[PDB]
């Protein structure tokens, strides 16, 4: 939050009507992590005026990505989750950034989801921690 | 040849009885570990903290007890004691043949 | 959480099965802080 006060500044006198547009990641634990990490940027957007004519939020919740293993993959697949690769992740990630969207999220942080199947807490990590 | 075990009586508690047995040997670790699970889970003590330290008063299932010398020192605790350290000490003797 | 740790600690060998209590107070904006306080 720090930067993206840094990165509104510096564009701010010199183009008005030029607005700075934030994409999020979260990463059932972790998504709660991820939720808790959130609702701060979010309360301080609805909170504070000065990054409202700035900024534009936009969150994805992110699903599972088999890079960074084969049995953890083999054993997702199993479960039923949807898992992608990189590049998918990323085209289904940046499709939150055409013009359509960031018009929408002038308004209001847009809060989507790109998880796959696992936003229902079916397995855990260390339960399958414990079987990797 | 033809031998004899004979297991003493009182007086011999202090703190710390068998704590290098439980350090050099496995089985004795192994013994340690099943005395002091069955008996919090039973009794409501860990026997391996009351021969480990000598704490002043401990609480047990319902009541607590106190011995103002040590906790070591009065009647089940000793008898506990003596009663573990002769086990740990007798299955490392049998475990090293 | 330091603190829940240490008061948690100091009784534990002496009396087991004795667990202690904790009761969080939670003060919209400043409900959702609390949330977030609460869910670490």
């Amino acid at each position: 939050q720090r930067l993206i006060g840094g990165l509104s500044t510096i564009g701010a006198e010199r183009d008005i009507a030029s607005r700075l547009h934030v994409v999020l990641p979260g990463s059932d634990g972790a998504y709660g992590e991820a939720k808790s990490a959130l609702d701060a940027v979010v309360s301080r957007w609805h909170a504070e005026s000065s990054w409202a004519a700035r900024v534009s939020l936009a969150h994805a919740l992110i699903g599972w990505t088999r890079g960074t293993n084969d049995a953890i993959v083999a054993a997702v697949e199993e479960a039923g989750v949807t898992t992608y690769s990189t590049d998918e992740m990323a085209a289904l990630l940046l499709d939150l950034c055409d013009a359509e969207s960031k018009v929408a999220a002038a308004r209001s942080p847009i809060k989507a989801d790109l998880t796959g199947g696992l936003a229902e807490a079916n397995l855990d990590m260390a339960e399958l921690a414990a079987k990797a | 040849p033809k031998t004899v075990y004979a297991f003493p009586g009182q007086g011999i508690q202090h703190k710390g009885m068998g704590m290098e047995v439980r350090a050099r040997s496995k089985a004795a670790r192994k013994v340690w570990d099943t005395a002091d699970k069955f008996t919090r889970d039973t009794l409501g003590f860990s026997v391996l903290h009351v021969v480990r330290d000598n704490p002043t008063s401990i609480i047990a299932s319902g009541v607590h007890y106190h011995h103002p010398d040590g906790v070591l020192y009065l009647t089940q605790f000793t008898q506990v004691a003596m009663a573990t350290v002769a086990a740990a000490q007798v299955a490392e003797m049998r475990e090293q043949g």
